[PDB]
């Protein structure tokens, strides 16, 4: 056995991960086409996530460093809110004054004692690479050189406020040397005040000489968002569309979450993105050149769009000539591929439209507090004139962008859309709400005992649906003993006579409730497990108790 | 009690938590169960390794006991003050 | 329903005493011939699915694995027979991490300690200077984290989970981790969830969960 | 029976309700 | 005039929280301060510290007011609110939320709760 040791390790044609459509080339075709986009795509957003990081670190430079004519010494404060644990700081290396960046965690802040010692510890281990206030006192006469200390508590919300209240009194001690410079750095999950309920008034008046507020939130109006939708807009070239259906998705999705929203946004586009060249196979006629590859089934595929049914029915209708129906009723010379190629000419001004507009609102008319996705989707659904009429000055300027989107014939298969909830369940999945039903519906898993006896788990969690809220354990088992065949049971059991112990214990009288106990026993275990039941083991094994419940 | 006019401050809760916290260390109040001052150094470690739910609590529920009952604050507060009255019940 | 919640003396010895041989023998002899087929035949299908998770790993998603029943052999299949060896011979010696969850005593100082030797020519300092280190390395994949019980007792501790969730930052490392839990989900705010970057798939599976609770014993009843 | 378990996995290989299926063209072919 | 009106020494939608966080934290109110007995009444002691409770209660009590089913997004919200500390937990070190000894109370006052159930257009003020 294996499985004992905590962890271990183990040792060992050319797949490209793409799969065949349709039951060799056109897969490769297909697979550098679609690496080739999403690299594009990628590009910008790695673009985009450095120019973000490069921002910050500019204000915080200039927020550290901007001396200003203070003959009294005090703290140097500033409230990072939005901020998280995975933000970086670097100092300068100025000629007089060395620099240590301190982090203090909540971890190694149990009390002052530990907080002083480590403090120092770092502070010395630091000068030594070039454990008490001594060291400070004496940090000049030892290395010549002037002390400043960045002390960054790397998160708030989570540090014992009377410890941290305490540590701040201590260091104000530090102001009686010359030679030593102090500044804080505050990591705020929550609003502002929420700190100033669990200081005491003594601290925040202490802060409050010298503090500076900056917000590092990825939501910052709308602005790199839309910045980032506008990016996707443009990595797609018009080759690709997306429907009103997916940005609906979105929209649903997006608002759920306040903090990360730029990486949801580029999970979900980069999800549609790999799905798609994976599903469809016209993605390959993104490049016009392979025109020759069309095939019978490329054919197919197009007379099951939608709008070739509409264009067709609406020649029909109309009595046109007979004789353009019967081409295509007959399959002749297939004109309808040049006909393809010409759709494939098309050119969609919608995404123009959609740039232009946000161009106009930011340069023109200086309107930035908006949403980029809704307003993509209020020109998808053409309700434009009221998402512009949000704003006063957008009358004029509005009556000019009026924008009308037209169809394309087979447009349908170059559109991503949210169709049959595959995004959804990959992405979101309905975790609890799937094992409820999967217990209860397990024939939606599952494809001669085994046709009657379902999974034990399932037969147990039948019974969990119904009893009281803390149940008697032996009225439990009861109710699961009373579901078994024992007849059945002992056919079941009977078919494996080599084994003398299964003989022995099968034809006990005793054998069928230990039997029952003993599955009954497991399937408890497992319901622990999965935060289904906990015992009373601490009373008795006679009561077990409810953790969870249908649908809610 | 104080008649409307034809045509005193009631502090902010804010500004009242300063003087909550002077009268918490002027020790006219006390923590539900505070030991306070421990008598040896053993009993000092094992109360600074625990963390006592007090501490933790928001500032607004923190639970406390009274020093100087009502009584000797009728005793000793002077009747010339506007809120004697309310020394009794 | 919400409503199914709001409107919701004997003895364990009533019933006849089991030993530890007994307990054993019902574990050992159903399962080899209960539902055996119906899942093998589950399982082959399920099979086909391999491709899309590769797909998945190589584009930088992380794997989360849910539903009923054991989730060992699956992990383990996936992982050692068809994921390691494309990652090997297609790009043209991956080593395949195993992390037992289940185990109630697994420091995470000896996990680093693996990782760190297998990947390095306070540990989250060290695993931020692996991630600065990795930025601008090459983007082929180097280790394969198969997590089994990323709710264990082990690994449902906030350092643990801190430790892990940091690590999907560097591409070059795939992570396969599964769950049991009802509220697993739970374990995970913003950032973790962020740096994780799961993509959730049901593998409810009803294969006999037994190399977990063989860890913590269940005759105690 | 396979399309039930393709969309409950999460599979991309489950047909997409976008297009008609070739059976009602079985039908709309007679029109 | 205003410098001698205000105190000045506070060191500053103040809330800008998603929905369902926002509609959780309504529910961990009303479990919090609401007595277990009522439960089975009325969804068929604001001056003393919150009572706890048990996260069954809450998802039954949001799920009875969302105007919801058991997708990840509410319990990454919930988690999101306990590493916010809107909700506190029975522990101090290593925590350990799937052990059931742990046991969940609301850390935030009423003040916040009514502008939330405000802007989520909930009627808090009628169950008491």
């Amino acid at each position: 056995a294996d499985a004992q040791r905590s962890h271990y390790t183990v040792y060992p044609d050319k797949h490209i991960p793409f799969v065949k459509l349709l039951s060799e080339v056109n897969v490769e075709k297909r697979w550098e086409l679609y690496h080739q986009l999403h690299s594009h795509f990628h590009d910008q957003v790695d673009h985009i996530i450095d120019n973000i990081e490069a921002d910050l670190k500019a204000e915080i430079s200039d927020l550290l460093y901007s001396e200003t004519t203070q003959k009294r010494r005090c703290f140097n404060t500033i409230f990072l809110l939005g901020s998280d644990s995975t933000t970086k700081i670097e100092l300068k290396d100025e000629s007089s004054r060395y620099n240590v960046l301190i982090e203090l965690t909540p971890k190694e802040s149990p009390n002052v004692r530990m907080m002083l010692r480590r403090s120092m510890y770092k502070l010395y281990s630091a000068a030594d690479a070039e454990y008490d206030l001594s060291l400070v006192e004496n940090f000049k006469r030892l290395f010549g050189k002037d002390l400043a200390m960045v002390f960054n508590f790397k998160d708030v919300d989570s540090i014992n406020f009377n410890t941290l209240d305490n540590f701040i009194i201590l260091l104000k001690s530090a102001f009686k040397y010359d030679h030593v410079k102090i500044s804080l750095i505050f990591n705020i999950n929550t609003n502002l005040s929420n700190i100033e309920k669990n200081l005491r008034q003594s601290t925040i008046r202490l802060l409050k000489r010298n503090y500076h507020k900056l917000d590092v939130s990825s939501n910052k109006g709308f602005k790199y968002g839309n910045q980032i939708f506008q990016s996707f807009l443009d990595t797609v070239d018009g080759k690709l569309n997306l429907s009103d259906r997916f940005v609906e998705f979105i929209l649903s999705k997006m608002a759920n979450n306040t903090n990360h929203n730029l990486q949801l946004l580029t999970k979900m586009l980069d999800y549609s993105l790999m799905s798609y060249f994976f599903q469809n196979a016209f993605s390959v006629f993104i490049d016009p050149v392979n025109v020759d590859f069309l095939n019978d089934d490329y054919l197919k595929i197009l007379s099951r769009c939608p709008t070739f049914m509409f264009f067709v029915e609406g020649l029909i209708k109309q009595h046109a000539p007979a004789d353009e129906i019967l081409s295509l009723l007959t399959n002749k010379n297939r004109g309808l591929e040049e006909f393809f190629v010409e759709f494939l000419v098309r050119e969609n001004p919608i995404n123009g439209h959609a740039k232009f507009v946000a161009r106009f609102l930011e340069e023109e008319l200086n309107i930035t507090n908006f949403n980029l996705i809704e307003l993509y989707h209020n020109l998808l659904i053409g309700k434009l004139d009221s998402y512009l009429d949000r704003w006063s000055a957008c009358k004029e300027y509005k009556d000019r962008l009026h924008f009308e989107p037209i169809d394309t014939i087979f447009q349908e298969l170059f559109t991503l859309d949210n169709r049959s909830g595959l995004l959804t369940q990959s992405i979101f999945p309905s975790y609890k709400s799937n094992i409820e039903d999967n217990l209860l519906s397990w024939e939606q898993v599952l494809p001669d005992l085994d046709k009657i006896m379902a999974p034990v788990l399932g037969q147990l969690f039948k019974l969990y649906r119904e009893a009281n809220m803390t149940i008697n354990i032996y009225d439990f088992y009861i109710a699961f003993r009373e579901t078994l065949p024992k007849e059945e049971i002992l056919n079941f059991i009977r078919k494996d006579p080599s084994n003398t112990k299964l003989l022995e214990l099968a034809e006990t009288p005793d054998a069928f409730d230990k039997v029952a106990l003993i599955l009954f026993m497991q399937a408890i275990f497992a319901f622990e497990n999965m935060g289904l039941i906990k015992f009373q083991s601490t009373k008795s094994y006679d009561l077990v108790e409810k953790c969870v419940w249908r649908g809610i | 009690r104080i008649p409307t006019v034809a045509p005193i401050k009631l502090w902010l809760k804010k500004d009242v938590k300063n003087v909550w916290e002077n009268l918490v260390q002027l020790d006219f109040f006390t923590e539900k169960s505070a030991v306070g001052l421990r008598d040896n150094a053993t009993a000092a470690f094992y109360a600074s390794n625990y963390q006592f739910q007090g501490t933790m609590i928001p500032f607004d529920l923190r639970s406390y006991q009274m020093q100087i009952i009502l009584q000797e604050l009728r005793r000793i507060i002077p009747k010339s003050n506007m809120y004697y009255s309310w020394t009794q019940l | 329903t919400f409503e199914g919640y709001f409107d919701q003396r004997h003895t364990m010895s009533m019933a006849p005493d089991v030993t530890r041989e007994e307990f054993s023998l019902v574990s050992n002899f159903f399962n080899e011939n209960f539902q055996k087929r119906p899942r093998q035949k589950l399982f082959e299908i399920q099979k086909k699915m391999f491709p899309q998770y590769w797909f998945e790993l190589t584009q930088g998603f992380s794997l989360l694995f849910y539903g009923v029943g054991s989730k060992r052999n699956f992990l383990e299949e996936f992982a050692i027979d068809y994921l390691s060896p494309k990652i090997a011979y297609s790009q043209l010696s991956i080593p395949c991490l195993i992390l037992n969850g289940y185990n109630p005593s697994c420091n995470y100082r000896d996990v680093f300690k693996e990782i760190t030797d297998l990947l390095v020519p306070h540990v989250i300092l060290q695993i931020q200077k692996m991630i600065d280190f990795y930025k601008n390395q090459p983007l082929d994949i180097k280790l394969i984290l198969v997590v089994h019980n990323l709710d264990g007792p082990s690994i449902r501790k906030n350092t643990f989970q801190t430790m892990l969730s940091f690590l999907s930052v560097i591409r070059q490392i795939a992570i396969v981790a599964s769950t049991d839990h009802i509220y697993a989900p739970l374990l995970w705010d913003n950032m973790k969830a962020q740096n994780y970057n799961f993509v959730f798939h049901d593998i409810s599976n009803f294969e006999p969960s037994t190399v977990e609770s063989t860890f913590q014993d269940v005759m105690k009843m | 029976y396979d399309e039930i378990i393709f969309r409950k996995l999460g599979s991309m290989l489950q047909t997409t309700n976008i297009l008609v299926t070739d059976d009602q063209y079985n039908i709309w072919k007679k029109r | 005039i205003k410098l001698f009106l205000s105190t000045d020494d506070n060191l500053s939608q103040t809330y800008d929280l998603s929905i369902i966080s926002k509609y959780l934290l309504i529910a961990s109110y009303i479990c919090s301060y609401l007595e277990p007995r009522y439960d089975a009444s009325i969804f068929s002691p604001r001056y003393l510290q919150p009572s706890l409770f048990a996260i069954e209660r809450l998802l039954a009590i949001f799920q009875a007011i969302f105007p919801m089913k058991a997708n990840i997004e509410v319990f990454q919200n919930l988690s999101e609110l306990h590493t916010l500390k809107l909700i506190a937990t029975t522990m101090n070190k290593n925590i350990d939320y799937l052990s059931p000894k742990v046991r969940w109370k609301v850390n935030v006052p009423w003040e916040i709760i009514k502008e939330i159930s405000e802007s989520v257009h909930f009627n808090i003020s009628d169950y008491f």
